[PDB]
């Protein structure tokens, strides 16, 4: 028979501190081992757990995975999630003479922003660039950043930085363009942003 | 201190029809070496496993994908008659015994297959200094670095403050944005942020550098365009702190 490995959800966004559940199913129960991995962007895979076909579970740290071989299922439980858990999580099984990987769960664990202070700032032009650059920053993690209506305005998704020695984390998104009918006042107009967002006078 | 799984080369750009050979050295004491192709469109797919110099298991790839293993457990794979869809991260994994011991992965060889080397461009890199309003409102100062117009997506962006690589206060986008999302060999853009205290930014002795390593053409690639040959290179931009 043909092995098929299915993982759900495809993507999971959750607030830090919450427990998480990652599901893996396989249609051919004749496996030797099941393994869970994480993968960060720009990197290879890191083995988290290997469950032998004769075992029902394995634990390391905050991770616990069950295996129900006859049912064709494994569940990875991640307790008390942390931002450093953000990664793609892959389920694989080892069959008699083949190896098969699921398509993954992309996990994003969002920081709790203690004191949101949403604002859109204009960065200084560079003497060596022709772009105008705007920064939407310090919004809480429930805010969604959309793409522009304009194909020549570029907007990134929210990225979390951690100023470690200040115990401070913040979200931001960057917008830029080299078109002339473009201003920071209007850059994020296609996003639902906080009504109290600070727009400094240019 | 102990070496992990190593892979060489890191990055390759080839035209259609060419061939490549990739190498992997397992962790010392591992004897099972496995290769996998990871693409956005098909995910991670098994190529083949070697142990004690012979192929033990194999996937479903056509014969133009081949492998081998030497007596010291190093392994090579080869791909002949390269096609666009062979663009992928080629990952190798070592294990003491793949049947009951964990797989340990390398970081991969990133291969991009393109129709034409004239599609290859290094990044332009710029730094944008912080907003006055940010500094007055928050007592913090965000620098932005933009890397734009590059192809393929073979870049590494890093920040350096007074000559020391920093990760605190940094966030780099996980993936680049396609500058023309509908074209297959569109150029890419990437953004990154470095946030520091206002006090730190206000010291003119502090020096900030955004570094982008771009991995491009070989010295053995022919180049007949007027513009500069897009070889492997570093493109950088910098700033100094500024008082009031």
């Amino acid at each position: 028979m043909k092995q098929e490995v299915t993982q759900i959800p495809a993507a999971l966004s959750v607030p830090e501190g919450e427990n998480l559940v990652l599901n893996c199913s396989f249609t051919d129960s004749a496996i030797y081992n099941l393994q869970w991995f994480r993968q960060d962007p720009g990197k290879g895979l890191t083995s988290l757990l290997l469950i032998q076909s004769s075992q029902r579970e394995q634990t390391s740290g905050r991770l616990n995975a069950s295996l129900d071989k006859s049912s064709g299922r494994s569940t990875l439980y991640i307790a008390a999630s942390q931002p450093g858990d953000s990664a793609t999580y892959l389920c694989a099984v080892t069959n008699f003479n083949k190896f098969y990987f699921g398509s993954g769960t992309k996990l994003n664990v969002k920081p709790n922003i203690q004191n949101p202070d949403p604002a859109v700032y204009q960065l200084r032009d560079s003497k060596s660039s022709d772009k105008s650059v705007c920064l939407f920053t310090d919004f809480d993690s429930q805010t969604n950043v959309s793409q522009s209506k304009d194909s020549d305005v570029y907007i990134t998704d929210k990225c979390v930085l951690d100023m470690r020695s200040m115990d401070f984390k913040s979200n931001s998104a960057v917008a830029w363009s080299n078109k002339s009918d473009f201003a920071c006042a209007n850059a994020f107009n296609n996003s639902i942003i906080p009504e109290d967002t600070f727009f400094p006078s240019p | 201190m102990k070496a992990g799984v190593t892979q060489t080369p890191r990055y390759l750009i080839k035209t259609r029809g060419q061939q490549v050979t990739l190498s992997c050295s397992p962790i010392s004491g591992h004897r099972s070496v496995s290769w996998y192709q990871q693409t956005p469109g098909q995910g991670l797919q098994f190529l083949f496993e070697y142990f004690s110099e012979t192929q033990r298991n194999k996937g479903n790839f056509p014969g133009r994908f081949s492998g081998r293993q030497f007596s010291n457990s190093r392994s090579e794979m080869n791909v002949s008659t390269l096609e666009l869809g062979d663009s992928a991260l080629y990952l190798c994994a070592s294990s003491f015994d793949s049947g009951n011991s964990p797989l340990h992965f390398g970081n991969g060889t990133r291969l991009t297959v393109t129709e034409d080397l004239n599609k290859v461009f290094p990044p332009e890199v710029a730094v944008f200094e912080p907003s006055e309003a940010e500094i007055s409102h928050t007592q913090k100062a965000t620098l932005v670095c933009l890397a734009t117009g590059f192809f393929p997506d073979h870049v590494e962006l890093s920040w350096w403050v007074n000559g020391k690589e920093v990760h605190s206060g940094v966030c780099t986008d996980p993936q680049p944005l396609k500058e023309q999302p509908a074209l297959n060999d569109s150029r890419y853009s990437l953004s990154s942020r470095l946030r520091v205290s206002a006090t730190f930014w206000q010291n003119p002795r502090n020096h900030f550098r955004c570094q982008v390593q771009f991995y491009g053409l070989s010295e053995n690639d022919e180049w007949t365009q007027d513009r500069a040959k897009p070889v492997t290179q570093i493109v950088s931009a910098e700033a100094w702190g500024r008082a009031d």
